[PDB]
RNA sequence: UUCCGUUAACGAACGAGACCUCAGCCUGCUAACUAGCUAUGCGGAGCCAUCCCUCCGCAGCUAGCUUCUUAGAGGGACUAUGGCCGUUUAGGCCACGGAAGUUUGAGGCAAUAACAGGUCUGUCAUGCCCUUAGAUGUUCUGGGCCGCACGCGCGCUACACUGAUGUAUUCAACGAGUAUAUAGCCUUGGCCGACAGGCCCGGGUAAUCUUGGGAAAUUUCAUCGUGAUGGGGAUAGAUCAUUGCAAUUGUUGGUCUUCAACGAGGAAUGCCUAGUAAGCGCGAGUCAUCAGCUCGCGUUGACUACGUCCCUGCCCUUUGUACACACCG
């Protein structure tokens, strides 16, 4: 049963996708002040942004 | 805080408690400084980005109502069936209808999608994660599409339309457009994960 | 005695005008009148729409052309011979006089 | 001594209130503000009337004027020249202190009441109608 | 039965104000005229 | 007053006055027509003819000079052409002269100096009294 | 209430619907329009906010005259739909399928007469001086 | 439904809105709006705009009327 | 190709920027009875009335009147201040302040070399060629450009109830107005007229008269209640009137009637990033009359985005070419 995590957006690694829609950020998690997971974001986000993440184990990599 | 500022001056905005604090920042219902008393305002956002997440909840979703044409450019029009459908909110639950429309907006929200990435040279369909301030942005226009359609060619009229769409779904219940679409997008994004 | 008496004038050129109706002016002053102006009155713009094409084919481009017209008025509480004694000084290019005997 | 005729502009709407020191009344056009009427954006004229009181206005007489302009435009005209009147009399005759804590109302609920707007019409192209549209494009 | 003070051309004619130029001879003596082109 | 009222209750009050503060004459094809050329029904309104004439009385009440045309242009509106765009009609005329007609034999209003039909003394006395007595 | 409510009328053999205002259910007899039917039954003197279906016997029988005899009601020359014939002359109002009568009529004289008018319908085109390469 | 068609079918005239039907349409949530119950009293309008002119005078609820003629609805007090 | 700078380069010319116009700000200046508040005097109407208080109209040696209106001269904004990033260079992102911090917005002008781009149907602009009286000249009468199996393009009106119809309510800006002859372009007021439109005395060569442009959408009050319905208004019949020397292949506008297809639209495709799209009307050109167009003006007025090279392209650099009318090779 997965359970949604909030993860914070720390700082923006850029702005990746064929067609340049897609953030590509890194997240620092609420519940565990020390896993910095990097990930897909759809949409405006700037830096500080509380972000519901469904599923902890899909990470982007660098130029993903 | 110090608040005797009801929108309409019957509706007041104290006692206002957002359980997202994903989206406690992107909703204006909070702080003392985003309370009108009424949701039409010569406001000069879209100069500059990410504006809009300060803009008032309700004139926010209000400018989301004058749509398809015929209807753009009268937010009057607009703001008159905010307030029947505000009133009717009241007129059911007898709660803050503006926790209705709160609620509402927060529970008909995506919280994964499915863009249309490719990497490493080739390209097709990811799913990734919605950044709150266009979750926020595609449930204002969510529950607004399913009001309209839900008042297309019936007599049942727009502002009660509206009003049941958000109290079913701010119920939380799957017997609104908008949550079924809702969960529609996040099952295809489920999918495709 | 003193009659009233006013002068219409009206050319195409600011600076002109300008230099114009502040010669009256200060003849005026000159001469210890009674003057009131001088009054400015609103810019009568004509303006044309051409398209600017000879034959009619390429992008629909149309060029605006626009006259200003501007219009000035003084009023004098004097004699037309005194007029004349005042309003005989150079008047710069443009510029147009015409002077008016009014009620 | 007291005798202000303050303004408030928008699209075309320009709206002027001039004062008296009188007891209470608020006119527009002789008619009651209390009837303003877009019957929905009857809020928005009453905005500074009620984010500052009646008890600030227990020595005021405006009868405001509204000329040009539309329908929301002289009621976003009305709402400017109440405030600007309101700001420009206490700063005049009350006191320039006791005007700071009226702009800093003001300007906390927002700024749009003291300051116009420069938004204006801008002129249409040709080649479309439109201020920044244009003209359906076909190739065959 | 009417043409222009210029070229004696029956279409395209300006008739306000009295021009009765065509649209090109109106052109090619505009700025003489005085239809000075700010804008 | 007049102008401290609603604008429309001043007009609904007044269109029972003057059907009750005596009576007067009224023409024989008042129940027929549309009284605007790009009108398409006659009006809904029994007594339509009064409230023309209530809205006409507050007209001339606040404005002088106010003729058979500006009559005709300040109550004509939109006129949906068929395919082609709307446009703005006229109202028809001859239906507010014979309401000018009614107020002018009933004292109400009369002929300007200078062109028009300015309020008389007393029609002022009537139309400020029985804005007086509405809420 | 409608201890005897008819859903059909067959007033003047037209199938008025029971269901619909006086005012806007006569609209389905071939000659009468909304207004004609508005001042129809103003000189019929019907209470109005009355579905014809409620609406009683004398009626019927009112609004049969009304429109067998209009001009007798001071009504004007100017609602009657067959002004200034030139078969009499005479003003009238033709009724349901009298008005394809007439109709048959004014196009049966033009056939004979040769009309351009004529011949054009009689070809089938369109009939009022319109443009046909880019509509019809 | 039917709803200004019927208006004859003399039920609607008899007992129907004659606090037959909206003395229980009211009470789910005891204020339940006429236009909003147009369609949970799945009955459509002018049969049942005409009713709540008759059900004021008949004195059993509570009105506001407005922009869109927009009318509304309360069971008891 | 804007600069810092590097530097077999040095120094210069156009283009860019600068320049011009409109719009945004100024209770600072010059003024203004063709503009206009403000106060007082009377005059009307309401009212604890006798005076006052409120809305109104009239005229002034009322202004130690110019906010509103007009338009002149100026001022203002430069990224100036602060912060972080930056060779702490050119600059960039952020924050107070300010009307203004995409160069503030929008345009105008806009380079070399061209294209076999368009126009001899704009010209007493024009080579050559054809025609020159029984004329491709010119004038007149009539038809024609408008004819419709059918394909395509820009648009107009709609498929409704976030609406239609009927009252009531009330708010712009652009502009426009020939001796036009016996009132004559825009047209006020009065009368006649259901409408169309007529008759009368007028005003203005215009911030003076039209028009302080009383625009619609929108706003309230009802009426329709999901129905090809009162949405929709094509098609046609009958009649009147205006413009025109002349209305036929219906000029146009009314009246009454006919009530057609159209259920949100296939593959595909257009425009658009803030007073913007969209909705709404107005003016102007055309005009004896005809505006579904085009050019301007205002009114209501937003969703999304602040990115990318994925598609369609443009600029520069390296690179490969068997192409050069150049990959449509
Ligand atoms: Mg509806
Ligand atoms: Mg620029
Ligand atoms: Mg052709
Ligand atoms: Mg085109
Ligand atoms: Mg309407
Ligand atoms: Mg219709
Ligand atoms: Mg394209
Ligand atoms: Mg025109
Ligand atoms: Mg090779
Ligand atoms: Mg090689
Ligand atoms: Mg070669
Ligand atoms: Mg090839
Ligand atoms: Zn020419």
């Amino acid at each position: 049963d997965t359970q949604v995590k909030l993860a914070v957006v720390v700082k923006v690694m850029g702005r990746t996708g064929s067609r340049g829609q897609v953030t590509q950020v890194r997240v620092k998690f609420l519940d565990d002040q020390n896993r910095l997971i990097m990930r897909n974001v759809k949409g405006p986000v700037r830096e500080g942004d509380i972000l519901t993440l469904l599923e902890s184990e899909r990470e982007a990599r660098r130029l993903r | 805080p110090g608040g005797d500022v009801k929108l309409f001056n019957r509706w007041t905005f104290e006692d206002v408690q957002v359980s997202d604090i994903s989206l406690n920042d992107y909703l204006a219902v909070t702080s003392m400084k985003h309370y009108t008393f009424l949701p039409h305002s010569a406001g000069r956002y879209s100069a500059k980005r990410f504006r809009k997440a300060q803009c008032p909840i309700i004139e926010r979703l209000t400018n989301s109502l004058m749509m398809h044409g015929r209807n753009n450019g009268k937010k009057i029009m607009a703001v008159r069936i905010i307030k029947h459908t505000m009133e009717i909110i009241h007129l059911l639950t007898d709660a803050n209808p503006i926790q209705i429309i709160v609620d509402a907006i927060i529970n008909s929200g995506p919280r994964e999608d499915a863009t249309r990435i490719g990497s490493a040279g080739v390209v097709r369909r990811q799913a990734v994660d919605i950044s709150p301030l266009r979750r926020v942005n595609q449930a204002i226009y969510l529950l607004t599409t399913g009001a309209r359609e839900s008042a297309f060619r019936n007599v049942k009229t727009i502002a009660e339309c509206l009003a049941d769409e958000l109290i079913n779904a701010a119920k939380g219940s799957s017997n609104s457009y908008a949550i079924k679409k809702k969960d529609e997008i996040e099952r295809v994004a489920k999918a495709n994960r | 005695v003193q009659h009233r008496i006013r002068i219409t004038l009206s050319s195409k050129s600011v600076k002109n005008l300008e230099k114009v109706c502040s010669d009256l002016v200060k003849g005026a002053k000159e001469k210890q009148l009674k003057v009131k102006g001088p009054v400015r009155m609103p810019t009568k713009v004509l303006n044309i729409t051409t398209r600017k094409s000879p034959c009619g084919e390429g992008t629909n481009t149309w060029d605006r052309f626009e006259m200003r017209v501007h219009k000035r008025v003084i009023d004098l509480v004097s004699s037309p011979d005194v007029v004349k004694q005042i309003t005989s000084i150079t008047i710069e290019p443009g510029v147009e006089v015409e002077v008016t005997i009014s009620d | 001594p007291g005798t202000v005729q303050c303004f408030g502009r928008k699209k075309t709407a320009v709206a002027v209130a001039y004062c008296k020191p009188g007891r209470g009344l608020i006119k527009v056009n002789g008619a009651p503000i209390e009837l303003i009427r877009p019957e929905m954006l009857r809020l928005k004229a009453f905005e500074p009337i009620l984010l500052a009181g009646r008890s600030r206005f227990k020595d005021i007489d405006m009868r405001i004027r509204v000329r040009g302009g539309g329908k929301t435009s002289q009621i976003y005209s009305i709402r400017q020249a109440i405030a600007k009147s309101l700001v420009a009399y206490y700063q005049k005759y009350v006191d320039e202190a006791a005007k700071k804590e009226v702009k800093e109302i003001f300007a906390r609920y927002d700024r749009t009441l003291l300051v116009a707007d420069p938004r204006r019409c801008e002129p249409k192209k040709f080649g479309g109608r439109g201020a920044r549209a244009r003209f359906q494009k076909s190739y065959r | 039965s009417r043409v222009c003070r210029v070229c004696g051309n029956s279409h395209g004619l300006i008739r306000k104000y009295g021009l009765m130029c065509c649209r090109q001879c109106f052109r090619s003596n505009a700025k003489d005229i005085g239809f000075i082109k700010y804008r | 007053t007049v102008k401290d009222v609603n604008p429309h209750e001043f007009v609904k009050a007044y269109s029972a006055h003057l059907k009750r503060s005596g009576k007067m004459e009224l023409p024989e094809w008042v129940d027929i027509v549309k009284t605007a050329r790009f009108k398409e029904l006659p009006p809904s309104d029994a007594d339509w003819y009064y409230i023309r004439a209530a809205s006409m009385a507050r007209k001339i009440y606040l404005r002088q000079g106010i003729g058979i045309g500006g009559f005709q242009k300040i109550y004509g509106g939109r006129q949906r052409n068929g395919s082609r765009p709307p446009h703005f009609c006229k109202s028809s005329g001859a239906v507010s002269r014979n309401i000018l007609q009614e107020l002018q034999k009933m004292g109400i209003i009369d002929v300007d100096p200078k062109g028009g039909r300015l309020i008389t003394s007393q029609g002022r006395r009537d139309l400020d009294q029985v804005a007086g007595t509405v809420p | 209430a409608g201890e005897e409510f008819q859903h059909i009328l067959r007033v003047l053999n037209t199938n008025v619907d029971g269901k619909q205002k006086i005012m806007f259910a006569l609209t389905s007899i071939k000659g009468v329009g909304r207004r004609f039917s508005n001042i129809v039954c103003k000189k019929a003197d019907i209470d109005m906010n009355k579905r014809a279906g409620e609406l009683s016997a004398e009626e019927m029988d009112r609004l049969m005259a009304v429109v067998h005899n209009p001009r007798q009601f001071k009504v004007p020359d100017w609602f009657l739909n067959r002004k200034k014939d030139y078969k009499d002359g005479r003003f009238s109002q033709v009724v349901s399928n009298a008005v394809d009568m007439k109709l048959r009529d004014d196009l049966e004289r033009l056939k004979k007469i040769r009309n351009h008018r004529g011949l054009r319908h009689y070809w089938g085109v369109r009939v009022r001086g319109q443009h046909t390469k880019t509509t019809g | 439904g039917k709803q200004k068609e019927k208006v004859n079918n003399a039920v609607l005239f008899d007992q129907a809105t004659y606090d037959k039907l909206l003395t229980e349409v009211p009470k789910y949530k005891q204020i339940t709006p006429s236009v909003l119950s147009e369609r949970l009293r799945i009955n459509g309008s002018l049969a049942r705009r005409a009713i709540k002119d008759l059900m004021e005078r008949g004195l059993i609820r509570m009105v506001s009327i407005h922009s869109s003629q927009q009318i509304f609805t309360r069971a008891t007090n």
